[PDB]
């Protein structure tokens, strides 16, 4: 696919508040260069093709 | 219906009432006339308000919802997913056809009520000057002009005052 | 929708007879009466009458109880109006409007027809004559127009340049000369510059008399 046979495997990991995060690799990692803010709330996705008003 | 007045002894309804609900058509010596009755118009009206307001308020259902399309067949969480929405959406299906039914049957019953309680009042204002000829209508058995008919229908009407003369009119 | 369609505009001489039809549809035509009511040009209501078309009951303003008699036909579902012995006061608009069944009930004329133009008059029809209003300055506004000047009956068309021309325009109601012919005056306000160059040309059109006149506007000098 896109010209290539090789591929990557992606992994999430969550880290709370007082805990640590911690990476240990001797090959084949692609790291995190930080992380996304987690937060709670209203939020979703949904699937659709109709176009968007104002 | 139920009290038998709305396509009851009620024979059908005056398309030319555009005024209100419910109303008195009257004959006399001047002539005949068709009025509207506020009060009871009113409260059929206020009540189907009610109604109507008690069934559309506050019914939007918020919270976050599961996946309910699925693109590739998967197994056992999937066949669950799907038999929890069929299950809601039948359950409300139900609960919708039942609350129209319920209501509407209702809707219908209160209506009947409110003619035939305008219906009872007025005879029982006309106290023993008239008779209840079966249709609907009251045969008034005294001479009774325009103000009179009002004095009827605004429920002022006073029954000593003609009831020498129907009560002679009416047994011999 | 609840439509009174009332028939043509008439032309009529004194001494005759005029009977005006309303064709009602979008409610159920005999639980309901009618009332006629006219108005004469620049005038206010008079009620001529009233008929209920679910008892056949009338009930006639004393002024029009010998000349006139209403009617109503349940299959048209039409009500008519017929007036006889016309004098020429009685010119005016007849409008035709629904009404309770039974006359002594509690609401009134609802539903309104279009109404339709009866003139009474001894004149023969007529085609207007079109003279111009030419414009001169003492650089500005100006203003110029046309005079369309004895017809009947009434109604008349006017227009500039075809339509082209409206904005500053005012075409001004008729008025009845005592020949009996109508008269009026429509006026444009207009650049004194394009005077020179713009063509003006005012189309007036009488339907009635099958007349159809162009006139146009020039100075002369």
């Amino acid at each position: 696919v896109r010209g290539l046979s090789s591929r990557i495997s992606i992994y999430w990991t969550i880290v709370k508040p007082g805990d640590v995060l911690v990476i240990n690799s001797n090959g084949n990692l692609i790291a995190p260069r930080g992380y996304f803010k987690m937060r709670t709330g209203k939020s979703s996705i949904m699937r659709s093709d109709a176009p968007i008003d104002t | 219906g139920l009290f038998g007045a709305i396509a009851g002894f009620i024979e059908n309804g005056w398309e030319g009432m555009i005024d209100g609900w419910y109303g008195f058509r009257h004959q006399n010596s001047e002539g005949t006339g068709q009025a509207a009755d506020l009060k009871s118009t009113q409260a059929a009206i206020d009540q189907i308000n009610g109604k109507l307001n008690r069934v559309i308020e506050k019914t939007n259902e918020k919270f976050h919802q599961i996946e309910k399309e699925f693109s590739e067949v998967e197994g056992r969480i999937q066949d669950l997913e799907k038999y929890v929405e069929d299950t809601k959406i039948d359950l409300w299906s139900y609960n919708a056809e039942l609350l129209v039914a319920l209501e509407n049957q209702h809707t219908i019953d209160l209506t009947d009520s409110e003619m035939n309680k305008l219906f009872e009042k007025t005879g029982r204002q006309l106290r023993e000057n008239a008779e209840d000829m079966g249709n609907g209508c009251f045969k008034i058995y005294h001479k009774c002009d325009n103000a009179c008919i009002e004095s009827i229908r605004n429920g002022t009407y006073d029954h000593d005052v003609y009831r020498d003369e129907a009560l002679n009119n009416r047994f011999q | 929708q609840v439509q009174l369609q009332q028939s043509g505009a008439e032309v009529k001489t004194p001494g005759a007879s005029v009977k005006v039809s309303c064709k009602a549809s979008g409610y159920t035509f005999t639980s309901f009466g009618v009332s006629w009511i006219r108005q004469a040009p620049g005038q206010g209501l008079e009620w001529i009458g009233w008929i209920s078309a679910y008892n056949g009951d009338t009930y006639y303003a004393q002024k029009f109880q010998a000349r006139v008699t209403m009617t109503t036909d349940t299959s048209t579902t039409t009500a008519y109006m017929e007036m006889r012995s016309l004098r020429s006061d009685d010119t005016a608009v007849y409008y035709c409007a629904r009404e309770p069944p039974l006359f002594y009930s509690s609401w009134s004329l609802d539903n309104w027809g279009q109404g339709t133009l009866v003139t009474v008059s001894s004149a023969s029809t007529k085609g207007p004559s079109v003279f111009p209003l030419a414009p001169s300055s003492k650089g500005g506004t100006a203003a110029l127009g046309c005079l369309v000047k004895d017809y009947f009956p009434e109604p008349v068309t006017v227009s500039w340049n075809s339509g082209a021309l409206t904005s500053g325009v005012h075409t001004f109601p008729a008025v009845l000369q005592s020949s009996g012919l109508y008269s009026l005056s429509s006026v444009v306000t207009v650049p004194s510059s394009s005077l020179g160059t713009q063509t003006y040309i005012c189309n007036v059109n009488h339907k009635p008399s099958n007349t159809k006149v162009d006139k146009r506007v020039e100075p002369k000098s």
